[PDB]
DNA sequence: GTATTACATGGTGTGTAATAC
DNA sequence: GTATTACACACCATGTAATAC
């Protein structure tokens, strides 16, 4: 329905760590990333890429299509207006 | 699940145009979040997380379902068709 | 399967060549080919591109491209040690 | 200790242009 | 008119290690 604001998963993520207490250093140890990559993520610097979304689900629950969702939407919300698409032609028959 | 209409205007703000009249400052991008969770998920089950405790709303109104948002607080809402309808912020 | 082939079911069904629906979406066909073959993945931008030529919204197009890269990854990654807080 | 980030790097998407029909 | 692919190139995620608080 047009959300006015669609952040980025690891911005979502980095909340519900602080409001479950956990600390960077450990999210990282917990699912096996270094705190540099931890960072950039929860910072919203880097892409929740598929092989992230299979470790964060494990700790975080849900399932990776829904970590991966949230990023796709945010990747399209940020290329909103900035592909011109009034010259493609929508292939096929008026309905 | 696509988000479809709302009963707290509150959260119908928020949502839609992004104001935070109806909302508690301290709670906005906490609700926001768990918004953008209903909306994005295609199945409850996507939306069970510990930290949400999610669990269904039976006797009277069965079908909806309850999220914690802080403390006592939750988001309520009606799911159908693989969507979520009414979405309301209230206690229990 | 890799979201290249429900793309071609579409431009066989519908007549389109692989170099006119490169013309009409804004890439080389050199990219439709990598594409439909899949050797590339669809990203977000040409998620954008697809929709509007073959309909569907963009988040459908990207959805197809995430499980076949969760399908590529499937018991490659160790999570038997990951808590579930 | 915790978090951040420059740097080097590896992986991968794309256009050009050759090679085919 | 059509498709496929080696090459060069640009971008981006990640690991390492230095560093401010
Ligand atoms: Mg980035
Ligand atoms: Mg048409
Ligand atoms: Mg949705
Ligand atoms: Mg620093
Ligand atoms: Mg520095
Ligand atoms: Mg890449
Ligand atoms: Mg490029
Ligand atoms: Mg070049
Ligand atoms: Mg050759
Ligand atoms: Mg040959
Ligand atoms: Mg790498
Ligand atoms: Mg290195």
């Amino acid at each position: 329905m047009r959300q006015f604001k669609v952040s980025h998963p690891g911005e979502m993520i980095a909340r519900d760590l602080e409001d479950m207490g956990v600390s960077g250093r450990r999210f990282a140890h917990n699912i096996g990333v270094t705190p540099a990559t931890v960072s950039r993520l929860l910072a919203g610097k880097t892409a929740l890429t598929p092989s992230l979304s299979i470790r964060i689900a494990a700790a975080l629950g849900s399932t990776p299509e829904f970590w991966l969702r949230l990023q796709s939407n945010y990747d399209l919300r940020q290329l909103e207006n900035q592909i011109d698409t009034s010259g493609i032609v929508l292939y096929g028959e008026s309905n | 699940m696509m988000i479809k209409s709302f009963k707290h205007k509150g959260l119908k703000l928020l949502f839609e145009k992004g104001v935070t009249s109806g909302v508690p400052a301290q709670d906005v991008d906490r609700i926001n979040d768990r918004l953008q969770a209903i909306d994005t998920a295609t199945e409850i089950g996507e939306l069970n997380r510990q930290i949400y405790k999610l669990h269904p709303l039976k006797g009277d109104r069965e079908g909806y379902w309850s999220i914690t948002v802080r403390a006592n607080w939750r988001i309520t809402f009606q799911f159908i068709n693989g969507d979520a309808y009414i979405l309301n912020y209230e206690d229990y």
